[PDB]
């Protein structure tokens, strides 16, 4: 056993009957000494290294040729300035087995940390060395963390691409589903994961070419995307991860939600896909008055009003398709879905929940489309139009699909530093910078949709950290209160900041006039309510930082009337998983699961107690299995109110809880506000 | 979550001793010389031994004290295959090979021989320790099937893997081949029922039942090595055999849900070459 | 003298019945009354819940306590027939016809009905009263298993016969011939041993021994008259079933080596209806 | 229990000792006056037939309105003037429950056998009066046949595809496996089988973007390709079929057969594609030698040469990829792997078995490609150039997918009418209007193979029937020779009538220059070998038609150096499977598989004798499973001797015979120069 890793494993060795934190420190620093510097290459200068990794297609040659050696030593003198230390041995160990960059053999180590934050900052800055020294000390600080595919490929000759979500429309055509597996299989030949949206496809027992009952309906095409998802398995080296999205009314929602009972024949079995189902408020309301309702058939009422289903207004063409005679329909009990839907996820923790009605009813871009489906993490929220791909030798009417790229602010590192400002327009610069950049050849409605709606997702992380290092319960409603601050903060800023790069490059994103940005809806509620903290203790965390009042929110609505907006989108909180442990941070912001993380890598477990755990904040640290699901609601709503894209939001239940409990946070979730709840795990 | 699956696939792999002609061998037996005949008889009664323990007492002590009746049909299946297969084809074998005299004291030879005899009587005495309702001691004899099934066969199939890679001795090496593929499956399988009893123990049950498990693979690896000297340095072969026996090892630990003992290393070619629901009551949609 | 050709008979008739489709019957069964779909689940239930434990008690037991391991293997392969085969081909029926609230209910049926209750407490008994070492325990168990697999499951199969002779089912009929064929089999191989035990005794213990087998064939059979009557009275084949019963039990008892007890009659004529690898050669190349 | 099935089922009650054969006319009749006339939708005249099936979207009106009404209504007395009758019920049978039109609710017949047999001559005759008559005497005395498609879709709206069977090249890359899954889907929509070439996908475990041990191999492309086919199942009726070929060299090629081994894994079963391998001459060598033999990865030689493994002469190219350290290549068993192939036919009659030497020695288009692979039922043998598919918005190289419409000559009323000549070239006539006739918008290497190959495949079927019927045995000698002269035959008459072709439309195939009939190679044989019947009883069937002599091909070869030859391919031999039937003809040049043929439709059991059976020639109706498979063997080799593409040639296996009694069979059809083998029938 490594001897870092004793030392690690003397963290849950009691002594005077408490843990013992500071072996962590040694652990890392045994870790360090003993194996990274021993399997860290030696390079005399710089300039070798650089040359080096260049000529051994290491590192893309022509991002690095926009600096002069002298700048980009400059950067990596700032990078290196800062003395970063791990602060546990969990954090190196991540970053030296999953980012640091390493020989083609995998033995020898070529990237420290420094090394990387280096080439990721010169990688944004684009040819700026004080941009590229700005990403440095916002990078090397861990005020701001690049998602996964940004932070490990940037700069690299042999990477995936950047963005690492996709959200694909599919039409009702065996064109479009051969074309949607294509390029499901391309983009997870990228490594990304991609959601589909199956609402548009006919339910089983469909006419096709006026034959009837000629249609498999989505589970046949759901078979055909977990083969194309399991084919295309990044290599072997991470599975085919993809998402089907069906409206809780489609009429093969029943068998859809069926892919997913262990009891299912594995004919019908999709083991690989994620499910999520779109409940509109229609659905909420038939099962709270117990009424009987209808799932369609969605070719019935394309023939019908030559419009798809989901393309519709469901609270207000309910009633219309449950009366019109041209329109199949099957008779549901709306109360017994929510139930099954409920005891699906106890037992799985699927499908994911999108409530439509939340997520639309504050949707900035409703005039480009609503929102129909979420992505494989279930919160990317974002306007998507069906692509219609045609026979061979026609043209393919290419639609909008969805695609964000994601970066996270460090909470806790932010407020220390108190740089929400700098650090949410610095991220937005470099997130803008990656959509820029990326380019997929082989997606045509998700390069379109990139090009035209700019789209980026600016995330957070750290919050249950942050929270129990100042004394706050993630339950409490200072902790609440600080959340509504600093997100309504972080809103303000990414604001400000997308019209400031609309004015400067004097470009909106398309249909940027008919959005709530143009017309002004968009800053009501910021125009006539205060986001200030209304807690004394609050409020001191924000001691020499500007909190936007109302004066500053009317200023910011002028100034994007008068410049636009660049980003359709700009936040949306993805979970965060792996690179948390680089930045030393509790994952996104929800509450920790475990206050001590026990990982196996081999044959040698690892001990990770939460960041800044200790004797006098292990109070604080309240697992999330025993917090109040309520609570954690009041939380994520109280944040969903500023981020413009959904929250990933996971459910902890204990085994105990019933269908029922699970049922009721649900119905909570969507009464609070809540757009999608991402997965319901059980303790 | 799993017997079905297992059921489909141990009753697709159903074979029979007849399908196989074995005449063909003694065109390679021939050819070989006298120590490569004795090691090749001597492993091969081994094999023969140990299956039939497996078959005796086993698969159908477990079958009796398992709980479930579609887990009980497949133990059932799986016992079947040693009885009426698996003996049969060990037996077709030996006939081929051997006269009726060199069979006979080849195996009161391995009968009497120690490293043989301690590992027989190691797992039979587990097996014969299980008591009537009590979890634990099942879960041991499980441990101990396991072994056998994944692990202590391994030393023996070697020989006829390395055999059936050079292409020698192919019409047995085809039949021990599908043996080995019973007995695989039948370890994942034994394997499975074992880790949900573990799983319904306490974390100090578990440490003691891992301890356990680690303890008994120790003392049967021991002999193993002695067992793999003994029958293999005549031919020139024991280091190698001895990977093996750690990789199987290995592959045994993991059919019980448990962490590899051994470091990884690569196998000699020629051998690679042969192998609660609660309903809404109309409040919860009110807040 | 017969054990060889009796696991060659066994191993020569192995099946599953997924060779055997099913949805061929949709229609015929459709078509039924639903007294005679409600009889027809009913009888294949009792049918499952005899093979459940012949598979899982019955031959695995009686395996234990035959000395021999040819004998043993025949036990073995019968024994995973009656669970891996027999019992499962019925709930593979049951999920082609029957919805599956209907099949939950027929099985609660089974938990629930006297006779069949019965029938196992005693047969199941039997088996459990098997001394080590004691034939005449042994000798009395294989009387209760003969009367299972020659006698009472022949309340049961009538009816799938019955339709298979109008053409009615034919192949769910197909699989229950398939499952008829076996246990004719069965009962004579357990028979022959049955009667190895009784003549190694006394003229005073075989007197004894034949008062167990006609007390033990009489409970049975009075308890299987009220069986037969309260399945078939709703489709009025009772009296014809009971013929149908006290025939097969002569054949039982013949199986035993005993005399007929009940006198012939007809049986219903409808029912009477419804009964390599081998290597390339050099020379193989050329013509 | 309906009249005509009690006078049919009461053939097998044995009367005298024999069998009531007359009880088949008795049962057609009564099916005939019971069933038919009742169930026949009555229109008074011709003219309101016509106009009632034109305007309820029954018949296409673009080929009906090229003759005047007068034209239509004499084609129609014409096909009326035979008075044909059904000799047996079950062709009636047949031909009512499988082709005659029936009304949308499938209740009521619109079409009779005339009427059918009208409307196909109508759309034959593309306008043509006189040959509209010609076609309709062609096909009313049953001289020709057009395949299922043809026959059951000519002159229909709602038809498909009048081809039905296509051969898909697959490039080593995911934009070209995407493309093939998307035309393999789109085909089987349209119902024709489809069969894919895997052997230039690279082997399982090789690099992907120099990322090694990246590659899934041929066996992941099988799974999508079968989830394609399970899908795209052409309503359910009849269920998506189609057939991967990999060469027996291919690294894959052990995996690619355990997929249809019933012991393995269901990840790894592919249940709805068919499987078969290309063998060269060089496997057989090295089976025969038991020399140990290689399996190379395709993607080494790629690289190694610029070429395809499965482009090169493997009998040239194998101890050059033996000997290159660069190309890698694992060892196998030749004989092992003969014995494998073997015990798979045994246990699942498969794969199909392609001798690829046998099949190219003979091959005219060498020069545009050699024959790599197989259709889905074995007859096949066309040059195919594999294509190209980019990424999306850069241009495809579309390359030459395989594709023909099948027709085939009744043998026995082919020389009863004495009719050789006119037959084949009418049948030779049609089958270029289908041709001409087709365009595929999904598969654009199918649709511009079509174009450029104009392959069609004129197959023969009631070999067996014919020779029953006349006192021959099938094994015998004088069967053969029959079988030599009369497709000795009706290649002559093909090839005249393609030269005859070429010269009216003045343009020969694609490439035709390069072919073996521009330089003369083709009639070698013909113009050096007399193939007139060496036995009097044969010689006396050709009595009244000329048989083409040493002088007639020379000056055939002769006419068509001068004017080309319009078609590719022109003759193939497929299985002929429900359509023979109606034809009253035994199955293909195959021997019969039973005299009297048992089945159940619906509840009632039916029975077929073989046509033609009776007491005298009982003994002449000899089963395949009595029949000695090497004289089977030789009389397909004489057939295929004189086609130009191959022949469905089924293995009739007794139980008894073992894997070594098939790897006999098939040394002995490699011997004799049998193409390919398409299953093995075991009774
Ligand atoms: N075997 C058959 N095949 C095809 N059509 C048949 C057959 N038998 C009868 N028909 C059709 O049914 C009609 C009535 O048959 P039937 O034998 O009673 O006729 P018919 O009055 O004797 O004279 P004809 O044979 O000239 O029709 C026939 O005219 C023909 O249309
Ligand atoms: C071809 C095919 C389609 N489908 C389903 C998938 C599509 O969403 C749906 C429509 O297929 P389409 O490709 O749109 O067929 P079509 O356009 O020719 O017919 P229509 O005019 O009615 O649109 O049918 C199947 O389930 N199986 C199949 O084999
Ligand atoms: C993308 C991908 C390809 N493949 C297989 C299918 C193709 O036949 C083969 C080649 O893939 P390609 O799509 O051709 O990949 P590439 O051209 O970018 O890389 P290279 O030039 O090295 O080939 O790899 C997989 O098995 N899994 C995958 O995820
Ligand atoms: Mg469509
Ligand atoms: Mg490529
Ligand atoms: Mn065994
Ligand atoms: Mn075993
Ligand atoms: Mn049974
Ligand atoms: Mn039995």
């Amino acid at each position: 056993v490594p001897k870092w890793i004793q030392l690690n494993n003397e963290i849950m060795i009691q002594k005077d009957g408490k843990f013992q934190f500071d072996k962590d420190k040694e652990a890392v620093h045994s870790y360090f000494v003993d194996y990274i510097n021993q399997n860290t290459v030696f390079f005399h200068n710089l300039k070798e290294k650089l040359d080096y990794l260049v000529e051994n297609q290491y590192y893309e040659e022509e991002f690095l040729s926009l600096y002069s050696f002298e700048d980009i030593k400059e950067v990596f003198k700032t990078a290196y300035a800062k003395k970063f230390r791990f602060p546990s041995f969990m954090s190196a160990f991540k970053f030296y087995n999953d980012y640091a960059l390493k020989t083609n053999d995998k033995k020898k180590i070529l990237e420290r940390y420094e090394d990387r934050i280096s080439i990721v900052a010169l990688f944004f800055a684009n040819g700026d060395t004080e941009k590229a020294k700005e990403y440095v000390n916002l990078m090397i600080n861990q005020e701001y963390q690049p998602s996964t595919p940004t932070f490990l490929n940037a700069g690299r000759k042999r990477r995936g691409e950047l963005v690492s979500c996709f959200l694909l429309e599919v039409n009702d055509s065996l064109n479009d589903i051969s074309r949607a597996i294509d390029i499901s299989m391309q983009l997870s030949k990228l490594g990304g994961g991609v959601s589909l949206n199956l609402s548009k496809l006919r339910a089983k027992g469909e006419a096709i070419k006026d034959v009837e009952n000629a249609t498999k309906g989505v589970v046949g095409v759901m078979k055909l995307l977990d083969n194309a998802f399991r084919y295309a398995d990044q290599m072997g080296q991470r599975q085919g991860s993809g998402a089907a999205y069906l409206n809780i009314f489609h009429r093969d929602i029943n068998d859809f939600l069926d892919t997913k009972k262990i009891s299912a024949d594995e004919d019908v079995r999709v083991k690989t896909l994620s499910i999520g189902v779109v409940i509109p408020d229609k659905f909420v309301e038939l099962a709270r008055e117990d009424k009987a309702a209808y799932v369609f058939y969605p070719h019935t009422i394309y023939k019908e009003y030559g419009q798809h289903m989901d393309e519709m207004d469901m609270n207000e063409m309910y009633d219309k398709f449950v009366d019109n005679p041209r329109v199949k329909k099957e008779k549901i009990n709306p109360r017994k879905l929510l139930e099954k839907l409920a005891m699906l996820r106890s037992e799985s923790g699927y499908p994911y929940i999108m409530f439509q009605d939340n997520v639309n009813k504050v949707h900035a871009n409703n005039h480009i489309s609503k929102v129909k489906f979420s992505n494989l993490c279930s919160e990317v929220l974002q306007a998507s139009q069906v692509s219609s791909y045609t026979d061979y030798d026609e043209e393919d009417e290419i639609g909008l699909d969805i695609s964000c790229n994601l970066g996270s602010l460090n909470i806790l590192n932010v407020m220390e530093h108190k740089s929400i400002e700098k650090t949410v327009k610095l991220a937005t610069d470099s997130l803008t910078h990656v959509s820029e950049t990326t380019d997929i050849r082989n997606a045509p409605a998700v390069r379109r949709a990139n090009k035209a709606m700019k789209s980026i997702g600016l995330g957070a992380m750290n919050l249950h950290g942050y929270l129990a290092q100042n004394g706050i319960a993630y339950e409490s409603p200072e902790a609440r209160d600080f959340a509504n601050t600093f997100f309504m903060m972080v809103n303000f800023y990414s604001i400000q900041r997308s019209a400031e790069i609309a004015k400067e490059k004097g470009e909106t994103f398309d249909q940027y006039e008919g959005s709530t940005y143009a017309t002004g809806e968009y800053f009501d509620k910021y125009v006539s309510t205060d986001f200030s903290p209304k807690y004394e203790k609050i409020a001191n965390l924000f001691e020499g930082m500007h909190i936007p009042t109302t004066e500053d929110w009317k200023k910011l609505k002028a100034f994007v009337a008068e410049h636009g907006m660049y980003h359709s989108y700009r936040l949306c909180i993805a979970p965060t998983g792996s690179i948390s442990y680089v930045q030393s941070s509790t994952a996104s912001v929800m509450p920790i699961m475990e206050r001590i993380e026990e990982r196996t890598y081999g044959n040698s477990k690892t001990y990770y107690p939460m960041p800044g755990l200790a004797s006098n904040n292990w109070f604080f640290y309240k697992e999330a299995y025993d917090m109040d699901m309520f609570k954690v609601v009041d939380m994520i709503a109280t944040i969903q109110q500023h981020i413009d894209q959904g929250i990933s939001f996971t459910l902890f239940l204990k085994d105990t809880m019933t269908t029922r409990d699970l049922n009721r946070i649900d119905l909570y979730a969507h009464h609070r506000g809540i757009k999608t709840i991402y997965y319901a795990r059980t303790k | 979550d799993f017997t079905q699956m297992f059921y489909n696939q141990n009753v697709k792999q159903f074979w029979l001793p007849e399908e196989i002609a074995l005449n063909g061998d003694l065109l390679t037996w021939k050819y070989l010389g006298k120590n490569e005949q004795d090691t090749y008889m001597k492993v091969l009664a081994g094999l023969t031994l140990l299956d039939t323990e497996q078959g005796n007492t086993g698969m159908p002590i477990v079958a009796e004290h398992v709980d479930g009746h579609q887990r009980k049909a497949v133990l059932n299946f799986m016992a079947m295959m040693e009885n009426a297969v698996h003996a049969k084809s060990y037996s077709n074998i030996f006939m081929t090979l051997a006269p009726t005299e060199t069979i006979n004291e080849v195996f009161e030879w391995v009968k009497q021989n120690k490293y043989l005899q301690k590992k027989a009587q190691m797992i039979v005495g587990l097996y014969k320790a299980i008591q009537k309702d009590d979890e634990i001691s099942l879960f041991k004899a499980m441990v101990a099937s396991v072994y056998l099934e994944s692990f202590l066969f391994y030393s023996g199939f070697y020989y006829p893997l390395y055999f059936y890679g050079q292409g020698k001795l192919m019409q047995s090496g085809e039949i021990i081949n599908l043996i080995l593929r019973d007995e695989a499956i039948h370890g994942v399988y034994v394997g499975l029922l074992a880790q949900e009893i573990y799983n319904k123990q306490t974390e100090e049950k578990k440490a003691e039942l891992r301890e356990f498990a680690i303890d008994l693979l120790n003392q049967l690896y021991e002999n193993e090595l002695e067992y793999t000297e003994d029958l293999y340095d005549q031919v020139g072969l024991s280091h190698d055999v001895k990977k093996f026996i750690r990789y199987n090892a290995n592959k045994a630990l993991m059919n019980l849900g448990f962490d590899p003992y051994f470091e990884e290393e690569d196998i000699n070619p020629i051998v690679l070459n042969g192998l609660t629901v609660e309903p809404l009551k109309d409040d919860d949609f009110y807040f």
